[PDB]
């Protein structure tokens, strides 16, 4: 089914959300034992075949969900042992129709940002390799933020360019040089 | 007057319905999770270091 | 339009230099580029999407460069391999 | 007539010899050094591959 699916990934992020408020959580560890975020992060490969219309709408939820799991503390530990980095390289993913597509690269870099600097200094190491295997394509957001569509598509560029920023200033990148 | 005027059937009526309250929940549930994940990023960002992050870099990238 | 196309010449001057040392040596230099590439994941993406009067062909032709200096590192780095 | 019709003089006259020398060896060098550098791409990947470089990531990546 095409729209119960999509309300499932919602619901999903509700209970983890509402649970944190109530540091740990059952709610994500059940997930883990389900072998359900084994399986999320094998579905993130090909991302760019399924990305109004329905698959992108579902695909929204799927990363946004990820991203919440990336915030707590133990979500790191999990989520980095599902080896995501290797997963979002094989699908190659790295004035309406461009906002959409920001919009699939800013999800995808919340995830890996937050995800760096949640554990420690256990993942700076895969942040370095990932800014420096995709070196350049950064550099040319971060100096382009430096009529309704276009604030709209100017406004993914600042949420894009920001979004490197933390992981650059958590991951440590000027030191390397 | 009446018997249709730019008017729906009730077949269609009640698909119309539950398609805008779909649309209704996905936008909603959308625009939450927008402003929990800003919310977020300006507690972990209002902690320090607000202008220096963007600073190092200018001064290290090309401007 | 013309400022635009300069930007992109330093990317692609650097993403040259960075594409033929991983290929050059062998599977002793991979191990980097993945990392570069994951490091610096979606910003490709959009190179690699966008190709996909006289300063704008210009313009278009360094995307071209820039999109092809990438996939020539993938292919070079077994990118495909990680997943 | 003579004497002086949108012309320069000597002083500039020769600096603008050397400065229209340098423009044209500079831009002689980038389009030679280009020149190579797809000439070493050209034989690089006329060996095989040729488009499914581009395929497999058009398989993998959105289109």
């Amino acid at each position: 089914d095409t729209t119960c699916q999509t309300a499932a990934m919602i619901l999903l992020n509700a209970l983890v959300h509402t649970s944190r408020a109530s540091v740990d959580c059952p709610i994500i560890d059940a997930l883990n034992r389900l072998n359900f975020i084994g399986v999320l992060v094998d579905s993130l490969k090909e991302i760019l075949n399924e990305w109004a219309s329905p698959s992108q709408q579902y695909t929204s939820a799927k990363l946004a969900l990820l991203l919440q799991l990336c915030q707590t503390r133990q979500g790191a530990k999990y989520v980095l042992q599902a080896n995501l980095f290797r997963a979002l390289e094989q699908s190659g993913v790295f004035v309406v129709a461009l906002e959409r597509h920001y919009a699939l690269l800013v999800a995808l870099a919340r995830v890996v940002g937050a995800a760096v600097t949640a554990r420690g200094a256990h993942n700076i190491v895969q942040g370095r390799k990932f800014l420096t295997q995709h070196r350049g394509l950064v550099v040319h957001v971060l100096k382009k933020n430096a009529i309704l569509a276009q604030q709209a598509l100017e406004e993914r560029i600042e949420e894009l360019a920001e979004a490197f920023m933390l992981l650059i200033t958590a991951t440590g990148f000027l030191e390397y040089e | 007057s009446g018997t249709g005027l730019g008017e729906v059937d009730v077949d269609t009526y009640l698909s119309n319905l539950q398609t805008k309250t779909t649309l209704s929940m996905i936008a909603d549930g959308l625009e939450r999770s927008a402003r929990d994940f800003d919310a977020f990023l300006e507690e972990n960002v209002t902690l320090e270091w607000e202008a220096q992050r963007k600073r190092i870099y200018q001064h290290f990238g090309i401007k």
